[PDB]
């Protein structure tokens, strides 16, 4: 049981870090550059922010 | 009194306790005894 448990425990911990160092960094990443696309092509058509 | 004497009758209270002892441990005592450590193992991990 305490050897299951464990395991449990072990899987729990992967998931989150494969969401945190691995799946938020790649999201991040995308929607930043895609927030900076967007200001870049608006203020060139506007001359202002 | 004399220390051999002492000894007689410290033996005869012993034998009394070595045969309780005897009646009261279970065949698996010694198994029950090594289960404590991994017991609390169990219940950190949860």
């Amino acid at each position: 049981k305490a050897k299951f448990e464990s395991e449990v425990l072990t899987r729990l911990r992967n998931m989150r870090h494969k969401i945190k160092r691995e799946d938020l960094v790649s999201i991040e990443k995308i929607i930043a550059d895609r927030e900076r696309e967007w200001e870049r092509k608006w203020e060139k058509i506007l001359g202002k922010c | 009194g004399n220390r051999h004497r002492y000894l007689e009758e410290l033996q005869k209270h012993l034998a009394i306790t070595k045969s309780l002892l005897e009646e009261i441990m279970p065949s698996h005592a010694s198994e029950n005894a090594e289960s404590f450590d991994t017991i609390k193992d169990l219940e950190n991990i949860v």
